[PDB]
DNA sequence: TTTTTTTTTTTTTT
């Protein structure tokens, strides 16, 4: 392999030329001493693949065509030059790019060609095979004869090139025969996973389904992703096992399931605000307007319904959180539902908390089984080890579950649902597994009249549709109606018309940063008003309509805190609660 | 074949700075000397090593010199070979005679009495390669965190020390003594092991110890002993039960404390087992810090399954912290003498929530219930206060059995599903995992 | 030279 320490020296230029890598190298060098200095680092670098193309091409695309061929020695040379680097006082890794590609490609298609190639590979991360750890480096201390005595064993999925069948033995007393213990502490474990991956549903070109497929992980790249998350996923793919030839087993065709060694796995669309963009956020903040300015926004089409956009945006803060100390939390973020007549473009309204919203998963009815309950894979999968996955209201977590048909759904789910709420967190018996497991997490969703268009004319009593404690943890009824108005229906026309033929994206940019920066806690003077509001409640809207509770006004809590992180206030503020008696009148009326 | 490599550990003098390290100290006559006895005393049996005192006891090895090799970061790089070489030397300066030990008295004792006479005296008709030091011990080896706020002596980093979460346990943490913290899940019931395990033989008899390693082993008759065997044609030999022993076995989950954790991302529960004098210890659903050794466990098998060899390691159990373990007449004595014991303790019931005192006032009559009768015949007249809530929505009533039961004797809180039907009358629940039908 | 497997989805049914 005097080639291999070719591409090495070759590579070997490349190294200090350019040295704009060696800063983070050095930096890596440095902050794990800092730490060292404490009273954590990665070992792995990004490599942007663009500037390689200024030294040797002829290098250049075969580390994507024949990496094993070119990146162990180049991997070799990451360790090697680190290791002329100080101080006295492991075998690393690589990542890359792109700057791609042919090898630009989809996971909705592969191979031929495609395989035994370093090529980025994007998308839907489902169903997360759950860790385990993985052995690789022997090790054994012999006595009295002494000294250290170790082995290293390469699983296939190790490295890249093809090796001999190392597993799986200690080796145990190598002569003369004396006893070795296994060094443990000592000895190199790696923690491996498989990680397959769907291609985007609605990218899929026609009736036919999305089509997963797996890419080991290893050292970093576990526990960096749960599932469900949109992932850019580059590494080599691998040809691996035996072709049913290995043996007599099986005279058939089939064979050689396959995926992708590596690399660097990047989400997709967190985020970054440097700080001219960040002056803006703030530049924006000053004005006291904004609050109504940012609702319109919401809906670019849709008319209106101000009111309800604003209790989106309400709920698109998270509302902050208080934690009791040695007690049950108080619940911050905030749960809504929409009703109404059909073609009130509630499901529509619904696919704009789709992509703003930073997550969560939204369903049509069904739903189940127990929605975000993992519902116990089984069994194993594997190894002889029982599991439990993700589910919908867990992918959930802190994020918005949404709901086509929150009235279709099944009254069996519904058990949990108020486990949803309330209680906010998943009870799990089934097996199995008896964690309870945070549910937190912000959820709206529309619910069509029970009975025809009487929505409006039936009591809310019967038109409910989902009693009954559904309700009560419900923050917001919204009932909105189909009533025709020849003067509105005027103005409901040409905006629609002109729709086949104040910025959202920022919306987002500003939300996110309002949710960790910062938490407005309470002042007094919400408080000296609220109150009086509750009270008038309770003694005025008892002689109009029902429900009134404690809960209703913990969302008044929850709704001025809600406007607080609007004001970017650093506290709440009376306003804020006048915010809040302006959002529960047009609840009720 | 087997490359080996020099490294800057070595078990050599190590040994030594262990036995100055035991029955050669102050600070805490010192601890190691006669506690050791105590154990060889037969009044106790877990040896408690801190790792307190291993920092100490540098602060004895360096400050205060000659300095001395590092140890509770040796300790918690490797965390099993410890109790292999650290306990092993404890055979060297324990106490002979102890002091009262009998003979029966204790049954074993004498088996093993006599098993070491009767090998001597069957030893001494031969003389006229010994029983393994691991084989006679009645004494476990705990050793337990330091958190410490004499830890700030400091050696800074190499203190885990921190009892996180399973998230942030990983594969570089294999053969490393650390704390963890969690929730105690489905708990196996304690089950003995064991350890050598003496097999008699049949003809000319003497005697043979297979070495219990790993977690399972071949078993083995043919004939060790050169008398039984080749002559004629060969001693059979079967095992001896009360030849045995067994170290004392209960594995238990913990779970995460799920505040540990990513948002999304289920609860990742890990592997424990339980060994020796810290059995029982541990019971359902219960937080603790729990430090331990954590070692690969590979595998039975599949085997060639897995590949890679993917260990799937487990922990074992070391020590248990746990949080949140007449003159008490005279505790009642100001409440007695308060005066008003039934109003002013209506109003004790539940100060989380506001009024109805006259609701409170009836649970305080449930907190004690009482007294019931019995008729003579008999036929219980309860006795027991039924008494039940009515209203709506919320009204935090659950506060108040919340409440209750938190302090009322003997107390279920419960709802509708809530406790089944079988979760009210006993069934035949399958049990999971661990098996059956309990 | 062999290893080892009961929930979840849907269904048709009194
Ligand atoms: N401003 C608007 N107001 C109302 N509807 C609109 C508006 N703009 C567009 N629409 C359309 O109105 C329809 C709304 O349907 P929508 O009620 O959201 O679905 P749906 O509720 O699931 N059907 P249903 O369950 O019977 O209520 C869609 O076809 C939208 O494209």
């Amino acid at each position: 392999d005097a080639v291999f320490g070719d591409r090495v020296r070759r590579f070997q230029e490349f190294l200090d030329t350019f040295t704009s890598y060696r800063d983070s190298v050095r930096s890596i060098q440095v902050y794990n001493s800092n730490n060292a200095a404490n009273y954590i680092l990665p070992h792995r670098i990004i490599i942007s693949l663009d500037d390689l193309r200024e030294f040797d091409r002829s290098f250049w695309s075969g580390i994507l065509v024949e990496p094993a061929y070119f990146i162990p020695p180049a991997e070799k040379a990451l360790t090697d030059l680190a290791d002329s680097m100080d101080d006295v006082p492991h075998p690393w890794k690589l990542s890359f790019k792109g700057s791609f590609g042919a090898h630009a490609l989809s996971p909705r298609t592969l191979t031929a060609q495609h395989l035994n190639k370093l090529v980025s590979v994007e998308g839907i991360v489902t169903k997360t095979s759950l860790v385990r750890p993985k052995l690789i480096r022997s090790v054994h201390y012999a006595a009295k004869t002494g000294r250290f005595h170790y082995r290293d064993y390469t699983d296939a999925t190790t490295t890249l090139t093809t090796r001999i069948p190392t597993p799986a033995i200690y080796p145990t007393e190598d002569t003369e025969g004396n006893k070795l213990t296994t060094e443990y502490g000592y000895s190199t474990f790696i923690d491996h996973q498989r990680i397959t991956v769907q291609e985007m549903p609605e990218m899929a070109p026609a009736g036919q389904l999305p089509r997963s497929i797996d890419v080991i992980l290893d050292d970093d790249l576990v526990d960096k992703t749960k599932p469900g998350d949109r992932v850019n996923v580059v590494g080599v793919f691998k040809s691996l096992g035996a072709g049913g030839m290995n043996q007599s087993n099986s005279n058939t065709l089939i064979g050689f399931k396959t995926l992708i060694l590596g690399n660097t796995v990047y989400p997709l669309h967190r985020q970054m605000l440097t700080d001219f963009d960040i002056r803006n956020i703030n530049k924006l903040s000053k004005k006291k307007d904004i609050f109504d300015i940012l609702s319109q926004s919401l809906a670019p089409s849709i008319y209106g319904h101000d009111h309800i956009k604003k209790a989106i945006l309400l709920m698109l803060m998270g509302g902050v959180e208080k934690n009791l100390e040695n007690g049950s939390h108080l619940r911050g973020d905030i749960n809504i539902l929409m009703v109404g007549d059909p073609s009130t473009a509630k499901s529509q309204l619904l696919r704009f908390v789709l992509n703003t919203a930073s997550l969560a998963i939204a369903t049509t009815g069904r739903g189940s089984s127990g929605v975000g309950l993992t519902a116990a894979v089984t069994t194993d999968r594997e190894t002889g080890e029982r599991r439990l996955e993700a589910g919908a209201m867990v992918l959930a977590d802190r994020g918005v579950v949404c709901i086509d048909e929150f009235d279709k759904m099944t009254d069996v789910d519904r058990v949990a649902i108020h486990e949803v709420m309330e209680q906010q967190t998943v009870t799990i018996a089934k097996a199995g597994i008896h964690t309870t497991l945070n549910a937190r997490c912000s959820v709206i969703a529309a619910a069509n009249p029970v009975f025809g268009q009487y929505d409006v004319n039936r009591d809310p009593h019967q038109n409910i549709a989902l009693p009954d404690s559904l309700l009560s943890r419900f923050d917001l009824l919204f009932v909105v109606t189909d009533d025709i108005n020849e003067i509105r229906d005027r103005s409901i026309s040409e905006h629609v018309l002109r729709t086949h033929r104040v910025t959202i994206p920022f919306l987002r940019k500003y939300v996110q940063y309002a949710k960790e920066r910062v938490i407005p806690q309470l002042t007094q003077e919400a408080i000296n008003v609220i109150v009086k509001n509750y009270t008038d409640l309770r003694n005025d809207d008892n002689t109009k309509k029902s429900p009134i509770t404690a809960r209703t006004l913990e969302t008044l809590i929850r709704l001025a805190t809600a406007h607080a992180k609007v004001r970017l206030s650093k506290t709440v503020n009376k306003v804020d609660a006048k915010v809040a008696a302006n959002l529960l009148r047009f609840a009720l009326l | 074949a087997l490359p080996s490599i020099q490294l800057p550990v070595d078990y050599n003098n190590l040994f030594n700075e262990i036995t100055d390290f035991l029955v050669t100290f102050k600070q805490d006559g010192p601890k190691y000397m006669a506690m050791l006895q105590k154990v060889a005393n037969r009044e106790l049996n877990s040896v408690i090593i801190d790792l307190d005192d291993i920092l100490q006891y540098q602060n004895e090895k360096f400050l205060q010199g000659t300095q001395a090799d590092d140890l509770v970061s040796a300790i918690q790089q490797n965390a099993n070979h410890f109790t292999e070489l650290f306990c092993r030397a404890i055979d060297n300066n324990m106490p002979l005679p102890t002091k009262e030990i009998d003979y029966k008295d204790d049954v074993l004792d004498v088996i093993l009495n006599q098993r070491r006479l009767r090998n001597e005296r069957m030893l001494s008709d031969r003389t006229n390669e010994l029983f393994p030091p691991n084989l006679t011990r009645r004494y476990f080896l705990y050793f337990k965190p330091l958190s410490q706020n004499c830890a700030r002596r400091y050696r800074k980093k190499a203190i885990s020390s921190k009892p996180l979460s399973v998230r942030q346990i990983k594969g570089d943490f294999l053969g490393q003594l650390i704390t963890v913290r969690g929730i105690i899940t489905r708990v196996s019931d304690v089950k003995p092991a064991v350890e050598v395990i003496a097999y008699t033989c049949d003809q000319c008899g003497y005697e043979v110890f297979q070495e219990v390693n790993s977690r399972t082993f071949t078993p083995l008759s043919e004939c060790t002993s050169e008398e039984c065997s080749q002559n004629q044609t060969k001693g059979q030999l079967f095992m001896s039960t009360r030849a045995s022993k067994f170290s004392a076995f209960q594995e238990c989950k913990i779970q995460e404390l799920s505040q540990q954790v990513p948002v999304g991302h289920i609860p990742r529960s890990l592997n424990i087992h339980v060994n020796g004098t810290l059995v029982r210890s541990l019971s359902p659903g219960d937080i603790v810090d729990v430090t331990g050794i954590f070692l690969p466990a590979p595998y039975t098998g599949f085997k060639a399954l897995k590949a890679g060899l993917l260990t799937e390691t487990y922990l074992e159990a070391q020590f248990v912290r746990q949080h949140k373990k007449s003159d008490v007449e005279e505790r009642v004595m100001e409440l007695i003498t308060s005066g008003d014991v039934y109003n002013r303790l209506a109003k004790s019931i539940a100060p989380e929530i506001y009024g109805n005192l006259d609701v409170k006032k009836a649970l305080l009559l449930l907190l004690v219930g009482g007294v019931d009768k019995r008729v003579g015949d008999g036929m219980k007249i309860r006795g027991d206060i039924n008494v039940c809530l009515m209203g709506d929505p919320g009204v935090a009533k659950s506060q108040l059995l919340k409440a209750i039961c938190k302090i009322s004797p003997r107390g279920v809180y419960t709802t509708g599903k809530g406790s089944s039907g079988v979760g009210l009358t006993a069934a035949v629940m399958k049990d999971p995992v661990t098996d059956e039908m309990i």
